[PDB]
């Protein structure tokens, strides 16, 4: 699932997470499956950057 | 044959094999010191070694009786005369094959 | 025993206390049957001896209190072992002691057993399961507490090439000094038994190593003679620990095995297969260095 | 009270470090220990002569220990009880240390709620190891190391300062030991861990780079003489007499030149009775290297020992033996024929790193890429039912 | 095996369910009983070392004369001779499971 | 630093039927006759091509860039040169006598 999730390329040590929300969609997703637990994050590419 | 070869027959503890079987029974539960034993052979004539067992409780239950936790001398009189009666009338001297 | 009527002694002893008992303690039966064992050592049949050994159950010695009769237990065995020169038997009932904790804890009481257990190890022929338990001694850290012992061992527990007289000259003197494995009278000759085994096992590193060579430069390798080359490795594919094919002529001797064509190509698709395997792995590191350097 | 402690010092003391003394004073009363932490860090750079360094920092020990970082009080500490060469004064202090920072975090975990104070009794457990190596009592910091090391694998937050203290100890114990290879790659591994933070000396970069040399032409299956050469460490300190011909030795080695090595190796017989008993494992190990590069480096796999013989000055007696020595050591694995007098190799472990291998690498796959080029066009073109 | 009733597939070993009777016997040592603590079947509990115990020690002996090692007692007699006692007397020489 | 770890995909039992049917084409995940292996011999060879090329390259700007050494990637290499196979051995000519069977 989708996080709330910004960037800015001028200085990429500068980003927004939101700290509310993965608490709250793993509460959720507990309950749909058993399966499911976070176990990483996913980044839309194209490449590998180093940020 | 290759399954059962030998056949080992068991008979009857013997007129001193009898004697030996009182004493572990005596043993294992309470008494007051019993002697008469040698006596008790000769009137437990025949007996299988679980009808020495029974005689011991035999003479439990006479004690009891006389309201006592410990097995007198004679009640182990009283006990093997009582056993012998009905050890023939239910007699088994029997061999398996 | 002091008297020459130990013959007719020795007979009347096992006889009779051989048959089992219903009264006697386990204690004191034991006891003489170490004393039967002995016997029947000392009258040169063996053949009895054996079987006296195990007519006392083994399990029996495992216990603390039968502690002190299985230091005697496995003492009387290894001679027993040891006359039939069947070396490998022998290692294992020296490492129960070894393994016994009065022994085992104490500094000066181990170095005897442990020197006894390598030597008879390394006189034992390599077989499969002969590596991993003259490589658990080589784990051993009481191993490394002696010298002599240390470098011993290690030349035939890897895989390298140690010639004959290096071995003949070397550790003559180092050896002959312990006695009931090179400095008994009738271990002695068990002089004649480490030259067997350390070109046995020349042989051996030399079958992965090399797969064709000439005669005449394998004189050198073992430094033994033509004569002696040919007839120690024809032995050798009798008890089923090579396959060579040797010509009678002084040619050549090829410890390489026929083959057929489609193992050969087995090899080739692995190789190509790997290689492969290679190229797709180089090909996100590539990518991976490219934009983050 | 902290006035009696500085006043002593000074005499004691050279007049040049004077000031350091006063500067103590005064961060004390600005009461901003910040530039306290690197202050005391300093004073035993200018001062590792004179053990009154030891005697300032037992003031320090006993006040801010949580109110400055603890990795600062395990890095001026290090350089007092290491050159202290009494060392049973070394283990006692130390392990008093200890049993301050094992009260003092318990209650300071949730109180400062910002700051960690579990991570500095690891640190201490790896000085009190290396105390006990100088001592000679190399078991005894071994088993301490061994169990020290579990806790480390079962964490991944700790810090930089935590493996670098743990590797350059355990190098040590190898280097009393002369375990060659061993010592290699443990020391290569705190070269990485390198903090440009105050926890190295001028000194322990020249006497690392030393130890390091030495072990490498010794090695039994280092070939990392080319990794060496480029590395910094052994680059800036070769002007010097001692790294002279020992910079020459590790050269000579990597390019397989022998004109060059075996000049070196007689001027160290005479000079280093260490290297007078290691001359025939020295003269066997560069022949040992030139032999895996020569084949290697041509794209035929398979080699005559003739070419060998010339190259490596041995006769063909000694090539078979070379050979054979390598398939043990697990540096290669392959074939010896004197039948065919032929040595063909078929797994090789990794080559130094240079310039020109790069260039033979990058040559040779042009070769082949020629091949998979025009054949795609081939195959591509032909085939008329490819879909039809 | 346990198996899955949504697609009928062997998930998960399920190890085999003991039995308890039997088991119980298997766990537990049933020894040791004396051999002059049985009186008049003395004769009896030494036949049977001939049979089982001298081929468990060496079948090495049964294994020279080639004749095999022999096996497989009936044992019989009247109830009560105590013949599953001797059992037990027997396999508490050998300690014998 | 980030390792690589390879993938393929899967699905359960239960998600893969509806994927083998809505798909309409001829897939790469599946096959029909000899016409399809005939275009997969192409495909596969093609990915050699241009991965080998990437290789050369990579060797090219390390010694004219000069970005930093990998001995991962230059150390992975060497071991492709020595499980390279050759031309006029005896291996290739047991190739030949499987090539006239089949
Ligand atoms: N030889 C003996 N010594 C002591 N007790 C005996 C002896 N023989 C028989 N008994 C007694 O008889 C009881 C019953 O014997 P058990 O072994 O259950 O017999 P069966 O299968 O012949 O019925 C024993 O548990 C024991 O109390
Ligand atoms: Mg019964």
């Amino acid at each position: 699932f989708a996080l709330p999730f910004e960037e800015d390329e001028k200085n990429s040590d500068v980003w927004f997470l939101d700290h509310n929300y993965i608490e709250n969609m793993n509460e959720m997703c507990k309950k749909i499956n058993a399966k499911e637990k976070l176990i990483g994050w996913y980044h839309s590419g194209p490449k590998l950057r180093a940020s | 044959p290759g399954r059962l070869d030998r056949k080992v027959e068991i008979p009857l503890p013997n007129e001193a094999g009898r004697l030996e079987i009182f004493k572990i029974h005596t043993a294992k539960v309470k008494k007051t010191g019993e002697f008469d034993f040698e006596a008790a052979v000769k009137m437990s004539d025949g007996f299988n070694g679980a009808d020495i067992r029974n005689c011991a409780t035999e003479a439990g239950f006479f004690a009891i009786r006389d309201d006592r936790d410990h097995i007198n001398p004679d009640d182990l009189m009283k006990a093997v005369r009582k056993v012998a009666e009905v050890k023939k009338l239910e007699g088994t001297i029997e061999y398996q094959k | 025993k002091e008297e020459g009527k130990i013959d007719e002694a020795a007979d009347i002893l096992c006889e009779l206390q051989v048959e089992t008992y219903g009264s006697m303690e386990m204690s004191e039966k034991i006891q003489f049957i170490l004393e039967q064992m002995e016997l029947s050592i000392l009258k040169g049949d063996y053949s009895q001896a054996t079987v006296l050994s195990r007519k006392i159950l083994k399990k029996t010695f495992k216990n603390p209190k039968y502690e002190s009769l299985k230091l005697e237990y496995y003492n009387l065995l290894v001679k027993i072992s040891l006359h039939k020169r069947e070396y490998l038997e022998v290692a294992q009932y020296l490492q129960e002691i070894y393994q016994t904790d009065a022994i085992k804890s104490d500094e000066a009481k181990w170095k005897p057993v442990l020197s006894h257990i390598v030597y008879f190890l390394v006189l034992s022929p390599y077989g499969n399961l002969q590596n991993d338990l003259i490589h658990k001694i080589q784990n051993d850290n009481n191993l490394k507490k002696l010298e002599s012992q240390e470098s011993l061992v290690k030349l035939f527990t890897t895989n390298e090439l140690m010639r004959w007289p290096i071995v003949q000259k070397t550790y003559e003197p180092v050896l002959n000094e312990d006695d009931l494995a090179f400095g008994g009278e009738a271990n002695k000759h068990h002089w004649e038994d480490l030259q067997k085994r350390v070109i046995e096992h020349n042989l051996r590193v030399i079958s992965e190593y090399y797969s064709r060579i000439t005669l005449l430069r394998l004189n050198e390798l073992l430094d033994l003679t033509e004569s002696q080359t040919e007839t120690y490795i024809s032995d050798l594919v009798n008890q089923g620990i090579i396959y060579a094919k040797v010509n009678r002529p002084a040619k050549i001797v090829n410890f390489e095995k026929p083959k057929n064509s489609s193992q050969l190509l087995n090899e080739w698709s692995h190789n190509v297969d790997e290689l492969l395997e290679h190229i797709e792995t180089i090909g996100h590191l590539i990518t991976k260095e490219e934009i983050m350097h | 009270e902290i006035d009696t402690i500085l006043s002593t010092l000074r005499m004691e003391a050279d007049p040049s470090l004077h000031p350091l003394f006063e500067q103590f004073e005064k961060f004390y009363e600005e009461k901003l220990w910040f530039q306290l932490s690197e202050s005391l860090t300093k004073f035993f750079d200018d001062a590792k002569s004179t053990p009154l360094r030891l005697r300032l920092y037992d003031n320090f020990v006993s006040k801010f220990y949580d109110k400055i970082n603890q990795l600062s009080v395990v890095k001026y500490l290090l350089a007092s009880l290491k050159d202290s060469k009494d060392f049973d004064e070394s283990l006692k202090y130390l392990d008093d240390l200890k049993a301050q920072f094992q009260e003092l975090d318990s209650k300071k975990q949730r109180n400062n709620g910002s700051k960690d104070h579990g991570d500095g009794i690891l640190l201490i457990d790896s000085e009190i190891a290396r105390t006990y190596l100088l001592k000679n009592d190399l078991v005894k910091a071994r088993d301490l190391l061994d169990d020290l090391e579990k806790t480390l694998d079962k964490k991944d937050s700790i810090p930089l300062r935590i493996t670098n203290s743990f590797y350059s100890t355990n190098s040590q114990y190898f280097k009393f030991k002369n375990d060659f290879n061993s010592f290699y790659y443990t020391s290569l591994l705190y070269l990485s861990t390198l903090e440009p933070s105050t926890s190295i000396t001028l000194a322990e970069r020249q006497q690392l780079a030393y130890d390091l040399s030495i072990s490498a032409l010794l090695g039994d299956k280092i070939y990392n003489f080319g990794e060496l050469l480029h590395h910094p460490i052994m680059e800036t300190i070769v002007n010097d007499s001692n790294y002279d011909w020992l910079f020459q030795l590790l050269n000579a080695l990597t390019v397989g030149d022998f004109d060059k090595f075996d000049s070196l190796i007689k001027v160290q017989i005479s000079k280093i009775p260490i290297l007078a008993q290691h001359e025939s494992f020295l003269r066997q190990k560069i022949c040992l290297m030139t032999l895996i590069e020569t084949v290697f480096v041509k794209n035929i796999r398979m080699l005559s020992f003739e070419d060998i013989s010339k190259a490596t000055h041995l006769p063909k007696d000694n090539v078979e033996h070379l050979v054979m020595r390598a398939i043990s050591l697990g540096l290669l694995k392959g074939s010896i024929d004197q039948v065919n007098e032929l040595v063909t190799i078929s797994w090789v472990q990794p080559r130094i790193i240079s310039g020109d291998q790069i260039t033979k690498m990058k040559d040779r796959l042009v070769e082949w890429n020629d091949q998979v080029e025009k054949l795609g066009k081939k195959m591509e073109a032909r085939g008329q039912s490819i879909w039809v | 095996v346990t198996l899955d009733i949504t697609t009928l597939t062997i998930m998960r070993i399920l190890p085999r369910e003991t039995d308890p009777l039997v088991y119980n016997m298997t766990s537990f040592e049933q020894g040791e009983i004396t051999f002059d603590g049985i009186g008049g079947l003395t004769e009896q509990i030494r036949e049977l070392r001939e049979v089982i115990e001298l081929p468990l020690k060496n079948p090495e002996i049964f294994q020279r004369v080639g004749i095999k090692p022999p096996k497989g007692v009936l044992l019989y007699g009247p109830p009560g001779t105590g013949k599953t006692l001797l059992a037990k007397a027997v396999a508490a020489t050998i300690g014998a499971n | 630093t980030f390792l690589h770890l390879p993938c393929t995909i899967e699905a359960e039992e239960a998600e893969e039927i509806g994927v083998e049917h809505l798909l309409r084409d001829v897939r790469d995940q599946a096959a029909g006759g000899l016409s399809i292996r005939l275009t997969n011999q192409l495909k596969s060879l093609k990915g050699l091509q241009s991965k080998l090329k990437d290789v050369v390259e990579y060797l090219d700007k390390v010694i004219n860039k000069e970005l930093p050494i990998n001995h991962t990637i230059l150390g992975k290499l060497q071991d492709v040169f020595n499980l390279l196979p050759n031309l006029g051995t005896p291996d290739d000519d047991e190739i030949d006598v499987e090539n006239h069977d089949r």
